């Protein structure tokens, strides 16, 4: 009865975008992002990412509450590196992680006999 | 050969027994996920009850037909009704089918998953065909009549995702564990005597040499190397939740870049 | 009432295995454990799905219309 | 063929109007049950 | 799941897990107020001065009944009944505010008197949620 529809998990609502980039105030070069109708699935395995870059500095990750499907990502870089760009860099590498994961359990099923 | 690897232990239709190797624990779960969560199946969401005389209710018999299996190996050819451009439903975004049922027998008279007729057209792609898996060729039994005892009712199978309900759930379990030996300190195991003796030795025990006594302990160590086993419902087969299980979780760090494109544009 | 459709816990569909269950024991004379096993219901979770139903069905057909 | 009324014991098909005897015509049974809509009720499969 | 409070999978109250079926019977007759003077079952209207309630008399069939089919809600008349004094006054029997389901079984009978008597029985499933008990 007082329920939240179920779709609301992962489909965005009126003039909710996916990423809201602010500004850390605490530390200078930290920035927090929020993912809206995400979970933990995207959240760990970016915070995951993000800590093998040399050049950043900080890295952590929060869903706030269980009842709403949203994330803040703090990320904090070393001068002169775009927090944004780490992010971006950190995508990267799992899209590309994923795809050697992809074309060589094809490649593992390919010699499979049942 | 490129980055994280795999090398497959066992395979059926039902079930892959593999090893993900050079993977991060957080990347061998977050697939974990997805494959449970994510992967969209064609599952039975509208029931429209013609006429039911059963010993079962119109909504126990209406939630039985979602947890039915169907044919989802071509449902990306299938559309979201969501954002599907009719009034309702078409053959784009659903597929329909039909159950009729009539106790003629003086026995007892069965409605099966093999009693489903796809009435919809199926563009020719592979979907709403309801999983059959037994022997006997029957597949899920819906319910059971008398004499009198009808069922009539419409099906409106559409795409979705377990997060929405767990009826699109294209796998069961999904068997999953690293460092048997622990080595790494990641559990603190409980005993009486002896921890050894008392805790149950892993399958995967084999697949990894021991630390022996003599040796420090491994601080510098990290988990990589995960033992995994995936289990199909049916809907798609085994190989294809693992494979669309790692697309899914692709397209969706993909979109997060999309969506950081569409942002330094103002 | 009637044999779930699918184990709650991890979703394994258990629908199809009840009358081939019902076979195992009569027909096949063998125990509930074995039983359970040749239809492979391999988790506890599984197996206390078909192990403890109990289908009421049978009797409510008994009455009349 | 029309359905407005069914029998609980014989299960016949009565159809009956107001003030016409609130018993079946086979068996004398004084219990009835009402129809059931020709509307077709619709249910989400969860 | 802290202080006698408990987790549940979602997953399995999806599947079916502690799902439960909840029935209710709402019951009428037509009493005779002294001698010809009798209530009637019939979907009623604005005649006069009857004191009509404020729920939908749509769902009811000339019986003054609903169909077994039909799923009421709300404050849904599920019997119409009407009781005249000297046109006529509304007695129907609105479903509960609190509630809603689906019919389930209308009983059509007669009590020891002679009178027209009616059982309405209205099915509702329940899923288990965040505040129920255990
Ligand atoms: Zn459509
Ligand atoms: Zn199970
Ligand atoms: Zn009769």
């Amino acid at each position: 009865m007082n329920a939240p529809d179920r779709f609301e998990l992962f489909l965005l609502g009126e003039g909710e975008s996916k990423l809201k980039i602010d500004p850390d105030t605490k530390a200078p070069n930290a920035v927090v992002i929020t993912f809206e109708k995400e979970d933990h699935t995207l959240g760990n395995l970016i915070r995951a990412e993000l800590l093998n870059d040399r050049k950043v500095l900080f890295a952590a990750y929060k869903v706030e509450h269980p009842f709403f499907a949203r994330f803040k990502l703090r990320i904090q870089t070393t001068e002169g590196y775009d927090p944004k760009d780490a992010l971006k860099n950190a995508c990267n590498s799992i899209i590309n992680k994923l795809g050697a994961l992809k074309t060589n359990f094809e490649t593992e099923w390919n010699l499979q006999t049942l | 050969e490129e980055g994280p690897q795999v090398k497959i232990r066992e395979a059926s239709k039902d079930n892959v027994d593999f090893i993900l190797s050079n993977v991060d624990l957080a990347m061998a779960n977050s697939l974990r996920r997805v494959m449970i969560a994510e992967i969209p199946t064609l599952a039975i969401d509208s029931v429209e009850v013609e006429t039911n005389t059963t010993v079962l209710a119109d909504e126990f018999i209406a939630h039985r037909l979602g947890l039915i299996p169907l044919q989802s190996m071509d449902i990306e050819q299938l559309e979201y009704s969501r954002d599907c451009f009719c009034e309702d439903h078409c053959d784009k975004c659903s597929v329909v089918l039909t159950l009729q049922a009539f106790g003629e027998s003086e026995s007892t008279t069965n409605v099966y998953s093999k009693d489903l007729v796809i009435v919809s057209n199926l563009m020719g792609r592979n979907i709403g065909h309801p999983i059959i898996q037994d022997k006997e060729g029957n597949g899920v039994l819906i319910c059971k009549l008398r004499k009198g005892q009808e069922l009539k009712l419409t099906c409106v199978a559409k795409k979705g995702i377990a997060k929405e309900h767990a009826k699109w759930g294209p796998a069961a379990a999904i068997e999953f564990e690293y460092d048997p030996w622990n080595k790494l300190k990641h559990t603190d195991y409980w005993y009486e005597q002896d921890s050894a003796k008392e805790w149950p030795q892993s399958k995967n025990c084999e697949y990894e040499d021991p630390p022996n006594e003599g040796d420090p302990f491994d601080y510098k160590a990290q988990a990589d190397t995960f033992y995994m086993n995936v289990e199909s419902v049916g809907s798609i087969p085994v190989d294809q939740v693992v494979v669309r299980g790692i697309d899914t979780l692709q397209k969706k760090v993909a979109s997060i870049l999309l969506a950081l494109t569409q942002m330094d544009q103002d | 009432m009637i044999v779930p459709v699918r184990c709650f816990s991890c979703g394994k569909v258990v629908g199809d295995k009840w009358e081939s269950y019902l076979n195992l024991l009569q027909e096949d004379e063998l125990d509930e454990g074995t039983a359970l096993s040749r239809l492979g219901l391999k988790r506890y979770c599984c197996r206390r799905m078909i192990l403890t139903h109990v289908d009421l069905i049978e009797k409510f057909l008994r009455y009349n219309p | 063929a029309t359905l407005k009324y069914i029998c609980a014991e014989c299960s016949s098909k009565l159809s009956l109007s107001r003030t016409d005897a609130v018993r079946c015509k086979d068996c004398g049974h004084r219990i009835l049950l009402k129809a059931r809509t020709k509307r077709l009720v619709q249910f989400e499969a969860r | 799941n802290q202080e006698d409070s408990m987790i549940m999978n979602q997953s399995s109250i999806d599947r079916g897990l502690f799902r439960s079926l909840f029935f209710r019977s709402y019951m009428d007759q037509e009493k005779k107020y002294g001698m010809s003077i009798t209530e009637t079952f019939e979907k009623p209207q604005r005649t006069n001065t009857l004191r009509m309630k404020h729920g939908t008399y749509d769902k009811l069939d000339d019986d003054g009944l609903i169909a077994p089919g039909v799923r009421v809600s709300g404050e849904d008349v599920i019997i119409g009944k009407t009781t005249p004094i000297s046109s006529k006054r509304d007695a129907s029997t609105p479903l509960r505010s609190t509630e809603n389901g689906i019919v389930d079984q209308v009983l059509v009978t007669t009590n020891q008197d002679g009178l027209k008597f009616v059982k309405v029985r209205v099915r509702t499933t329940k899923i288990p949620q965040i505040g129920d008990k255990f």
